[PDB]
C-alpha cells in the first residue's frame, strides 16, 4: 500500500515486491489478493505481464514526508494548464465573444 | 392646475416584481391582496420599494379584508428597522380576467385614493407569468366628478403618449374611459444586476465539463440519418419548379415547408456542436495528465 | 440535531432582499446584519424562501460584545405565518464579507428557535469573485483525531440557487442580459472554454501556496483538507493506456461528421450561387426595355 | 362483494351509465376474487327494441358494454357473475350466452 | 452638473443634465474627451441619451471619421430603445457641413423595424438635408412616412417639410403630394393623435413666416 | 386554508422524456412537466 | 424567444382543414372553434389533414405541432397485448376460414398481389350471427396466426363523456392504424353505434 | 434583419383573444348579422369596415373576433347541406357505358 501510494506509477513488476517483502512469487500472488478481499487496495493481476496493476488506494493519514510529495504533483499540473492555457489565448484570436 | 396632475409612471424595484408574483403564485386560484411602499418624488415617478401582503379572506378581495390591525403591525415592525416608508398604493390579483379593475375594486380604489391621492392600484397576473412575459399593469381612478368637469386631457399632459390596453370591448371601456393607464418600467442597481447575472461556481467551470459519450455518439447518429430524409425531400423539390410563377411553383412542388433551408439549418446546428465536442476532449486529456 | 442540509436551494429574492436590508439600516464600516431566515426544512434540499431583518445591533470594540431582540423574532414570525405557513425558522443570515467564530455564538441562541440545525448563509453584501455571493455554512458538533474534544465549528455546505416558475421568469423580465458564463452559439462557448480553464488554473495555484503555509508559516493540519487532495492523484486519468487509444478513435469519427457537414453546406450554397446568376439574366432584359420608358420619363420632367 | 342493483347503476347521463360497469369490473381484479351480484335485473334485460322509446337505446348502449367484457381481449378472472333475475325471459338472448 | 445628476431623484433633471453637459461642451473635440468616455459608460439610460449629443456638438461641422465611428456604435450595439434613437439623430449636428453622403449611412439603419431606430432615422436626415432638397434623401423618407408605428410617422412627415423648405410645385411636383399627404392625416380622426400632432406642426413648418421663411 | 388544491389526470401517453400527454378529469388532454419527485419508471398508462 | 411559447403547458386542439398556410381551423376539445395563426417553420405536411396538435393555453394559438402516433385513443393492442386464443381452439369453422384468410391475411402479407391481377381489394368485414357461434372467436384465432399489429377498440371506448370528445376518439384510432401500416382495426359490436331506425 | 424581424413580429401576432367560426343565419336591416356560433347560440353583432350584410349570406361561415364577435372577414369556406346528405349516404355517378345492354 506504501509502494503503490508514494510513487507516481500504480504498476510494478512482482520482481520488485518480491525483493522488498522478501517473498517468493507465490505469496506475492496472495498478498495482493489479501489486499482486495479486505479492501485496503483494489485493483488487477496480469500474472501473464508481470505487474500488478493496482487502480485505488485507500486514503490513511499523511505524515511531514508524505505532504512534500503530494505538493510537487500539485506544482507540476499548476505551471501545466498556464503553458497550455498561452496557446489558447493565441489560437482563435478573432473571437473570444 | 398649477402641477402636473398626471398619473405616476410607477417604477417597480428589483425586489418588488418577484415578491408580488411569488405571494400571487401560491395562492391561484383564489384572489391575493397586498400593499405597495414606496416613496413619493417629483409629481410623477414614484418608486415601489418594498411590498407586503395583507393575508387572506374567505371573499377574497374586498374592503372589507383590509385589516388595520395586520397593516399597522406589520408597519411597526419594519419600524423598528427603518425600512418602512409610506404606502404608495396597494397590489392585488385578478387570475381569472385580464388587467382592469373588477366592480368591487374601483370602489375599494375611492378609500384609498381618499387617504393618499396618488395611491395606484397595480393587477398582476400569475398566472400569464407562465410565457416568457409577465403581464402587470397599473391603474389609478380619475373620478365620476372629474370626468364631468372634463379634466382627462389633463391626466396625459407631458407624456410619450403611449400607454396599454387590453382585450375589447367591456375591458377596454373600463381602461381607458374611467381609469387612467401609466406604463411600468424597471429599476435597478449595478450591485443587484450582479447578484441575478451570477449562477453557480461550477457553470464559469462548465465547459470542462464534458458529457458522457454514448450520448455524444448519439448525437452523431441521429443527425447523419435525418438528413438522408430531407435530402430526398429536396432532390423531389427541384425536380420541377422552373416555369413561371415563383409561389404557384413553390405551392405544387413541396417548395413551401422548405427542406432546402431545413437541411442547412441541422447541419449548421451539429457542426458547432462538434467543433467543441473535439475541443473539449483534446484540452482534457492533454491539460490533466 | 440532524445534518440534512446537503443542498441548500436559495431564491433570488432572499439575495436581492439582503442587500437592500443592509442598506436602508446602513450598516458600513464593519458593520453587519442579521435577519431571520423563513423556508422550509426536514428536507435534504433546504428552501430559503424568504428572509427579514431583525434589529442587531454589533460592537467596534469587540466582536464579542452585540445587542440582538430576542422579542423581536416571534413577531415577525407570526405575521409571516398568516401569509404562507410554510415559513418557520431554517437559521440567520450574516452579512459577511467573512466567516467568524463569534457567529458561534449567535448560532446556539438561533438553535432554540429551530427544530433544525441553524444555516449560516454568509450572504455577501461584496459581490466579490464571479460566482456565488453566498458560501454557506451549519455549525456541527465534532471530536476530531487531534487530541480535541467537542469542538463547535462550521462545515462547509455547497450552495445551489434554485427558483420557483412565478420568480425565474421575473428575472427575465428585468434583464435581458446575454451573460459571460452562458453556453450559448459557438462563440460563447469558446469564450467559456477558454474562461473554465482559467478557472481551474486559479484554485490549484492557491493550493500550492497554502501547502507552503503549513510546514513553514504554521497554519494548522487537518485530515479533512489533505485526504481531498489524495483523491485527487488515486482518481487521476492517464494516457498512452488502451482508454486514450480509444479516445483518438471517438475523436476521428466526430472529426468526420463535422467533415461530412461541411461538404453538405457547400452543396446549398453552391445552389444560391447559381440562381443569383439566373436572376441577373433575367434583370437584364427588364433593364433594357426600361431604358425606352425612362426615355419618355427624362423628357416630360423637361416638357413641363 | 358487490353488487350492482339492477337500477342504481342507471344514470341520467349517458357514457356515464357505461362508466360505473367498467370500472365496477376493474375494481373486481384488484379486489379478486370477487362475486359480483346482479340483483332482480330487468331493467337492461330488454330487447333489441328502439321503435320505443330513447329509452330503449339507452338499455342497448349500457348492454353492449357488459358483452366485450364478459367475453372479449379483456378476459376474466377469478371474479364471478351471480345474476339473480324474476324470470328470465325477460331478457335479451346474448345474456343467456 | 456631472456630480449632481447622482444626487437628483427628479426624472426630469437626470435627463436636462445630460443635455446641458452636451450644450456647454461644443465645439470642444478633443477637450471634452474624458467627458464623453464615461457618460457612455454609464449604465443609466439618462446619462447616455446626453451623452450622444456631446459627441454631436462637440465635433460640429468636422469631418472626423472617429465622431461619426463612435454614434454608429451605440445605435447599434446598445440594447436600450430610448439610447439606440439618440445616437441615429445625432449624426445630423456632426455631418452638416457635408449632407451629401448622410443617406447612405442611415439606409441600413431605415431597413431595420425598430420603431425607436427608425423615428430617429427620420430625424437624422431632417437635421442633415436641411436647406434645399437632396434626391436620396427624400427616397428614404418615403416608406417611413408610410409606416405602420404611428411615432415614426410623426417624427418623418416633420423632417421632410425641413428638407423640402419653401419650395413650389412649380419646381418640383413631388412637394405637393407630401404636402397633399399632410392634409389627409389632419382630416383623419380614426388614427391616432400622435400622427395627429406631427401633421400640425410639420405642415405649418412648410408655410412658416407668413411664406417666406 | 393556505394549501391550495390539485387537479386530478392520468398518464394517456409518453411524448418524449419530459414532457406527458394526460388527459385531465376536467376532460381536454394537456400537455405537462414533470418534478424530479416523480421518476419515468413509476409513470405509466392507467396511473391517476 | 420562440421556443418558450413551444413549451409547456399546452392544451391540445384537433385541426380540422386549413384556409391558409399560416391560418387554419382548429376545434379545441373545450368545445370551441378557433381560428387561429399557425407558426412559420413548422412542417405542415401532416397538419393539413387531421390530427393532433398543440395550442396554447391562454391565448390560443396553433404553436406547435404533435405526431399523429401519440395522442392515440387507446394504444396498439397488439403487441403490447398479444391474442388470447389461437387456432387449436379452432378445429370447424372451416368454411368462414377460406373467407377471412383471402380477407385479412391477404392484404397484409402482400397488397400488391391484388394489384397487379387486376382485382381491386375488398373492404371491411362485417361478421354476423348469434355471439355464441364463435365469430369472435375466429378473429382472435387469425390474429395470434398473422402476427400483425391489431387493435381493440369498442363503442365504450368512443363514447360521449363530455362534448366533442367522441368525435375525437373516432380520428385517432384510424391515424395510428396508417402510420405502422397495415393493421386491422377491430371494433367488437357496433350494435349500440349504429341502428336502423 | 428580414429574418429577425419577421420572429420578433410573429411573437406579437400568435397572441389573440380566441377568434372563432361562426356561420351566418341570416342578416337583419339594421346592418347587424345574426350568427350562430357553431358551438354556442346565437347573437346578433355588428360588422366591420371591409364587410357588410350584401357580401354576407344564409349557410355561410364567417370569422369572428370574440371579445364582442365582431366580424372580420368572410370565411373561406362554404357549407351546403344537400352533399351532406348525398355524401353520407354515397352513391357515384356513371355514365351509359356502365349500364350498356
Ligand atoms: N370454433 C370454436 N372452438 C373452440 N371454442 C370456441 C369455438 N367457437 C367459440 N368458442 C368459444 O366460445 C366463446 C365465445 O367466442 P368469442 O370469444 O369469439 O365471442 P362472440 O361470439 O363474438 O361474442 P360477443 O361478440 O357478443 O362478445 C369463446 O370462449 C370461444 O373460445
Ligand atoms: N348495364 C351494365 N353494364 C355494366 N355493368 C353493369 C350493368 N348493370 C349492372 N352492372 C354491374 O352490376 C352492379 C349491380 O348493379 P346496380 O346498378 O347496383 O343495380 P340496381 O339495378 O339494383 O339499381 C353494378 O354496380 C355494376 O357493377
Ligand atoms: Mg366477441
Amino acid at each position: 500500500i506504501e509502494t503503490v501510494f508514494v510513487k507516481n506509477i500504480r504498476m510494478l513488476s512482482f520482481e520488485d515486491i518480491s525483493k522488498a517483502t522478501h517473498l517468493p512469487k507465490d505469496n506475492v500472488e496472495h498478498l495482493v489478493m489479501r489486499a482486495i478481499s479486505l479492501g485496503l487496495l483494489k485493483g488487477s493481476i496480469d500474472q501473464v505481464n508481470e505487474l500488478v496493476t493496482i487502480s485505488w488506494v485507500q486514503p490513511r493519514i499523511i505524515s511531514g514526508d508524505q505532504i512534500t510529495k503530494m505538493k510537487d504533483r500539485l506544482v507540476e499540473w499548476n505551471d501545466q494548464v498556464e503553458k497550455l492555457g498561452k496557446k489558447m489565448e493565441a489560437r482563435g484570436q478573432s473571437i473570444w465573444v | 392646475t398649477g402641477r402636473d396632475d398626471t398619473k405616476e409612471t410607477v417604477y417597480i424595484s428589483s425586489i418588488a416584481l418577484l415578491k408580488m408574483l411569488k405571494h400571487g403564485r401560491a395562492g391561484v386560484p383564489m384572489e391575493v391582496m397586498g400593499l405597495m411602499l414606496g416613496e413619493f418624488v417629483d409629481d410623477y415617478t414614484v418608486n415601489v420599494v418594498d411590498v407586503f401582503a395583507m393575508p387572506q379572506s374567505g371573499t377574497g378581495v374586498s374592503v372589507e379584508a383590509v385589516d388595520d390591525v395586520f397593516q399597522a403591525k406589520m408597519m411597526d415592525m419594519l419600524k423598528q428597522t427603518g425600512r418602512d416608508q409610506m404606502v404608495v398604493g396597494w397590489y392585488h390579483s385578478h387570475p381569472g380576467f385580464g388587467c382592469w379593475l373588477s366592480s368591487v375594486d374601483v370602489n375599494t380604489q375611492k378609500s384609498f385614493e381618499q387617504l393618499n391621492s396618488r395611491a395606484v392600484a397595480v393587477v398582476v397576473d400569475p398566472i400569464q407569468s407562465v410565457k416568457g412575459k409577465v403581464v402587470i399593469d397599473a391603474f389609478r381612478l380619475i373620478d365620476t366628478g372629474a370626468l364631468i368637469n372634463n379634466l382627462e386631457p389633463r391626466q396625459t399632459t407631458s407624456n410619450t403618449g403611449l400607454l396599454n390596453k387590453a382585450n375589447i370591448q367591456a375591458l377596454i371601456h373600463g381602461l381607458n374611459r374611467h381609469y387612467y393607464s401609466l406604463n411600468i418600467d424597471y429599476h435597478k442597481t449595478a450591485k443587484e444586476t450582479k447578484m441575478l447575472m451570477n449562477l453557480h461556481k461550477e457553470q464559469w467551470q462548465s465547459g470542462l465539463k464534458m458529457y458522457d459519450y454514448e450520448e455524444k455518439e448519439e448525437s452523431n447518429l441521429a443527425a447523419t440519418k435525418s438528413m438522408v430524409k430531407i435530402a430526398e425531400q429536396y432532390s423531389k423539390r427541384i425536380e420541377e419548379e422552373k416555369e413561371l410563377t415563383e409561389e404557384e411553383l413553390k405551392t405544387r412542388y413541396v417548395g413551401r415547408q422548405d427542406p432546402k433551408k431545413h437541411l442547412s439549418e441541422t447541419a449548421d446546428e451539429t457542426l458547432e456542436n462538434n467543433i467543441v465536442s473535439v475541443l473539449t476532449a483534446g484540452v482534457n486529456s492533454v491539460a490533466i495528465k | 440535531m440532524s445534518l440534512q442540509h446537503e443542498k441548500v436551494t436559495i431564491a433570488p429574492l432572499v439575495l436581492l432582499s439582503a442587500l437592500d436590508h443592509y442598506e436602508r439600516t446602513q450598516t458600513k464600516e464593519n458593520k453587519r446584519c442579521v435577519g431571520v431566515i423563513l423556508g422550509d426544512a426536514n428536507s435534504s434540499t433546504i428552501r430559503v424562501t424568504n428572509s427579514f431583518a431583525l434589529p442587531f445591533e454589533e460592537d467596534e470594540k469587540n466582536s464579542d460584545v452585540w445587542f440582538l431582540d430576542h422579542n423581536y423574532i416571534e413577531n415577525m414570525n407570526e405575521m409571516c405565518k398568516k401569509i404562507n405557513a410554510k415559513e418557520k425558522l431554517i437559521g440567520w443570515y450574516h452579512s459577511g464579507p467573512k466567516l467568524r467564530a463569534s457567529d458561534l455564538k449567535i448560532n446556539e441562541l438561533f438553535k432554540k428557535y429551530t427544530q433544525n440545525n441553524p444555516l449560516l448563509l454568509i450572504v455577501d453584501v461584496k459581490q466579490q469573485g464571479v460566482g456565488l455571493p453566498t458560501d454557506a455554512y451549519v455549525a456541527i458538533e465534532q471530536v476530531k483525531d487531534d487530541g480535541t474534544s467537542t469542538e463547535k465549528t462550521f462545515l462547509h455546505l455547497p450552495c445551489t440557487i434554485e427558483a420557483e416558475e412565478a420568480e425565474e421568469i421575473g428575472v427575465e423580465h428585468l434583464l435581458r442580459d446575454v451573460r459571460d458564463q452562458a453556453a450559448g452559439g459557438l462563440s460563447i462557448r469558446l469564450t467559456n472554454q477558454l474562461k473554465s480553464l482559467k478557472g481551474l488554473q486559479s484554485k490549484l495555484k492557491d493550493v500550492v501556496e497554502y501547502l507552503d503555509k503549513v510546514i513553514n508559516k504554521e497554519l494548522p493540519i487537518n485530515h479533512t483538507i489533505l485526504g481531498k487532495l489524495q483523491d485527487v492523484f488515486n482518481l487521476l486519468p492517464n494516457l498512452g493506456t488502451p482508454d486514450d487509444d480509444e479516445i483518438d478513435v471517438e475523436n476521428h469519427d466526430r472529426i468526420n461528421i463535422s467533415n461530412n457537414l461541411q461538404k453538405a453546406l457547400t452543396v446549398k450554397t453552391n445552389d444560391e450561387l447559381m440562381v443569383i446568376y439566373i436572376s441577373n439574366l433575367v434583370r437584364s432584359i427588364i433593364a433594357f426595355d426600361d431604358l425606352i420608358e425612362n426615355k419618355i420619363q427624362n423628357k416630360k420632367i423637361q416638357e413641363q | 362483494f358487490i353488487f350492482s342493483p339492477a337500477s342504481g347503476i342507471v344514470d341520467k347521463y349517458i357514457g356515464e351509465s357505461a362508466r360505473i360497469i367498467r370500472e365496477m369490473f376493474a375494481y373486481a381484479k384488484e379486489h379478486e376474487p370477487c362475486i359480483i351480484f346482479m340483483d332482480e335485473v330487468d331493467a337492461i334485460g330488454g330487447r333489441r327494441f328502439s321503435e320505443g322509446t330513447s329509452a330503449d337505446r339507452e338499455i342497448q348502449r349500457t348492454l353492449m358494454e357488459l358483452l366485450t367484457q364478459m367475453d372479449g381481449f379483456d378476459n376474466l378472472g377469478q371474479t364471478k357473475i351471480i345474476m339473480a333475475t324474476n324470470r328470465p325471459d325477460t331478457l335479451d338472448p346474448a345474456l343467456l350466452r | 452638473m456631472f456630480t449632481y445628476s447622482q444626487e437628483t431623484q427628479h426624472g426630469n433633471i437626470t435627463r436636462g443634465l445630460a443635455v446641458g453637459l452636451a450644450l456647454i461642451n461644443y465645439g470642444r473635440q478633443e477637450l471634452a474627451d474624458d467627458l464623453i468616455t464615461k457618460m457612455l459608460a454609464s449604465d443609466e439610460s439618462l446619462l447616455r441619451y446626453g451623452g450622444a449629443f456631446t459627441i454631436a456638438l462637440a465635433y460640429a461641422g468636422t469631418g472626423n471619421n472617429s465622431a461619426v465611428k463612435r454614434l454608429l456604435h451605440v445605435a447599434v450595439s446598445d440594447s436600450n430603445d430610448d439610447v439606440r434613437r439618440a445616437a441615429v439623430i445625432a449624426l445630423g449636428f456632426v455631418l452638416l457641413r457635408d449632407y451629401t453622403t448622410v443617406p447612405r449611412i442611415v439606409q441600413l439603419l431605415s431597413k431595420s423595424h425598430n420603431a425607436h431606430v427608425r423615428c430617429g432615422t427620420a430625424f437624422a436626415l431632417g437635421i442633415a438635408c436641411a436647406g434645399k432638397g437632396l434626391q436620396s434623401a427624400i427616397d428614404v423618407l418615403d416608406p417611413l412616412t408610410k409606416d405602420p408605428v404611428d411615432f415614426v410617422r410623426q417624427a418623418a412627415m416633420i423632417a421632410l417639410s425641413m428638407i423640402l423648405i419653401q419650395q413650389t410645385e412649380k419646381l418640383n411636383p413631388q412637394v405637393a403630394d407630401i404636402n397633399k399627404n399632410f392634409l389627409s392625416v389632419i382630416t383623419n380622426k380614426h388614427q391616432e393623435g400622435l400622427a395627429k400632432f406631427g401633421a400640425c406642426v410639420a405642415q405649418g413648418i412648410m408655410n412658416a413666416g407668413g411664406r417666406n421663411v | 386554508l393556505q394549501s391550495i388544491g390539485q387537479l386530478i389526470g392520468e398518464v394517456m401517453k409518453e411524448l418524449s422524456e419530459e414532457k406527458y400527454i394526460v388527459k385531465a378529469s376536467s376532460g381536454p388532454r394537456y400537455i405537462v412537466g414533470v418534478r424530479n419527485s416523480v421518476d419515468r419508471s413509476k409513470l405509466k398508462k392507467g396511473v391517476r | 424567444e420562440v421556443k418558450r411559447i413551444q413549451s409547456v403547458p399546452l392544451v391540445i386542439g384537433q385541426f380540422l382543414e386549413p384556409i391558409d398556410q399560416n391560418t387554419g381551423i382548429v376545434s379545441s376539445t373545450t368545445g370551441m372553434s378557433y381560428v387561429v395563426r399557425i407558426l412559420s417553420t413548422l412542417d405542415r405536411e401532416l397538419l393539413k389533414p387531421s390530427m393532433s396538435v398543440a395550442l396554447h393555453r391562454h391565448s390560443n394559438a396553433l404553436v406547435d405541432i404533435l405526431p399523429p402516433d401519440s395522442d392515440s385513443s387507446i394504444s396498439v393492442m397488439g403487441e403490447n397485448e398479444k391474442p388470447d386464443v389461437t387456432y387449436a381452439d379452432v378445429g370447424g369453422l372451416d368454411m368462414q376460414k377460406q373467407e377471412i384468410r383471402e380477407a385479412v391475411e391477404l392484404p397484409l402479407v402482400q397488397a400488391d398481389l391484388y394489384e397487379q391481377i387486376g382485382i381491386d381489394p375488398p373492404r371491411g368485414v362485417l361478421l354476423y350471427g348469434p355471439p355464441g357461434t364463435g365469430k369472435t372467436m375466429l378473429v382472435k384465432a387469425v390474429a395470434n396466426s398473422t402476427k400483425a399489429a391489431f387493435i381493440r377498440v369498442n363503442g365504450s371506448e368512443f363514447v360521449h363523456k363530455y362534448l366533442g370528445e367522441g368525435p375525437r376518439m373516432v380520428r385517432d384510432v384510424f391515424r395510428l392504424a396508417r402510420e405502422n401500416a397495415p393493421s386491422i382495426i377491430f371494433i367488437d359490436e357496433v350494435d349500440s353505434i349504429a341502428t336502423k331506425r | 434583419n428580414d429574418k429577425v424581424r419577421f420572429i420578433k413580429d410573429e411573437l406579437r401576432l400568435l397572441q389573440e383573444p380566441g377568434s372563432y367560426v361562426g356561420e351566418v343565419i341570416k342578416i337583419v336591416s339594421d346592418k347587424k348579422v345574426l350568427v350562430k356560433v357553431q358551438p354556442e347560440g346565437k347573437y346578433i353583432v355588428d360588422v366591420a369596415k371591409d364587410i357588410n350584410v350584401k357580401d354576407l349570406k344564409a349557410s355561410q361561415r364567417v370569422c369572428l373576433r370574440s371579445d364582442s364577435y365582431m366580424l372580420h372577414k368572410v370565411l373561406e369556406n362554404k357549407a351546403d347541406p344537400l352533399v351532406s346528405l348525398m355524401m353520407v349516404e354515397k352513391v357515384p355517378d356513371s355514365t351509359y357505358d356502365m349500364v350498356g345492354g
